[PDB]
């Protein structure tokens, strides 16, 4: 199977209210280990991983230094990227970071990637050749002028094809039991009358990993699309995640629809009927 | 300055169970900006023991949070989960389903 | 791990 590295930043200006708000999370593939938090009274980076506690104060301290970095980076990007919009400093602002890379069955390097955002819109992000790069608006062709001048991409390039999967390599070692699963979900469906001749009928899918997961409707051989009320994949809390899809369906004809679940925990693509 | 209403998800970790201790969670995701309340309803009151997930967003750069606590399940207490954003004009209140 | 160097500035 695939398996991934993601490492998730974000920082909320604080107009008036003194320094911008930082946080940082890194994932291996849906499961959370490490992270910080400028307003915890810790100041460091913290474990949120039974299996990434196994390390010694070389690494704890070595983070903790790395994630200081990108706190004052992104507290420097707020005022540059103000200026590139004529905005004010009495309004709130948002910088978003994210970057990681991606290893498959071999566990090969798959493909590598770092994107920006600012206040919710794409900003800036490393194409696939992990050299060029693609600007959203020409406020980000400045910043692409600089970084190319620079020559900046091709040491992003040799921190995602080394050290980024070397290490994505050890988690996946020290954290074999909880990071190498997949857990088939646990399916079945719900009947519940709303109305005299209206009835809901919801397929569930619980407790599978990883998140991703496609269930979908199909009246006879016709797939619904409008009908379908899809809610977004819901974490149950304990490493595993939940999802349901419904339709409302005529009393009576109930045996036309099924309920198909896609997942790659699956032996093959199940199909519930009635 | 883009704007996205929070998607709340009242449910429990586990099939609820008058007697047995479980956890309620209490999904927000797709929003923005990050600034957002989020309250757990005891009864009408508020939970004071909720912890709650660290801040992470998607591909679409939207945020998300997860607040849980534990909790025993009863039919004759009510539960629901306030959550307040800019991009909501009153707070939103939306009560845990057992039966769905 | 996160990255020990830096793009430089926006």
């Amino acid at each position: 199977g695939s398996h991934s590295m993601r490492y998730f930043f974000t920082s909320v200006s604080r107009p008036g209210r003194g320094e911008p708000r930082f946080i940082a999370v890194g994932y291996v593939d849906d499961t959370q280990f490490v992270r910080f938090d400028s307003d915890a009274a810790s100041q460091r980076m913290e474990p949120r991983a039974p299996w990434i506690e196994q390390e010694g104060p070389e690494y704890w301290d070595g983070e903790t230094r790395k994630v200081k970095a990108h706190s004052q980076t992104h507290r420097v990007d707020l005022g540059t990227l103000r200026g590139y919009y004529n905005q004010s400093e009495a309004g709130s602002h948002t910088v978003q970071r994210m970057y990681g890379c991606d290893v498959g069955s071999d566990w090969r390097f798959l493909r590598g990637y770092h994107q920006y955002a600012y206040d919710g819109k794409d900003y800036i992000a490393l194409k696939e050749d992990l050299r060029s790069w693609t600007a959203a608006d020409m406020a980000a062709q400045t910043t692409k002028h600089k970084w190319e001048a620079a020559h900046v991409a091709e040491q992003l390039r040799a921190y995602l094809e080394g050290t980024c999967v070397e290490w994505l390599r050890r988690y996946l070692e020290n954290g074999k039991e909880t990071l190498q699963r997949t857990d088939a979900p646990k399916t079945h469906m719900t009947h519940h009358a709303v109305s005299d001749h209206e009835a809901t009928l919801r397929c569930w899918a619980l407790s599978f990993y990883p998140a991703e997961i496609t269930l979908t409707w199909q009246r006879d051989g016709e797939d619904q699309t409008q009908d379908t009320e899809l809610v977004e994949t819901r974490p149950a809390g304990d490493g595993t995640f939940q999802k349901w899809a419904a339709v409302v369906v005529p009393s009576g004809q109930e045996q036309r629809y099924t309920c198909h679940v896609q997942h790659e925990g699956l032996p093959k693509p199940l199909t519930l009927r009635w | 300055m883009i704007q996205r209403t929070p998607k709340i998800q009242v449910y429990s970790r586990h099939p609820a169970e008058n007697g047995k201790s479980n956890f309620l969670n209490c999904y927000v995701s797709g929003f923005h900006p990050s600034d957002i309340e989020v309250d757990l309803l005891k009864n009408g009151e508020r939970i004071e023991k909720v912890e709650h997930s660290d801040l992470s967003f998607s591909k679409d750069w939207s945020f998300y949070l997860l607040y849980y606590t534990e909790f025993t399940p009863t039919e004759k207490d009510e539960y629901a989960c306030r959550v307040n954003h800019v991009t909501l004009s009153q707070p939103k209140i939306v009560k845990w389903d057992r039966d769905m | 791990m996160m990255w020990d160097r830096g793009l430089g500035m926006m």
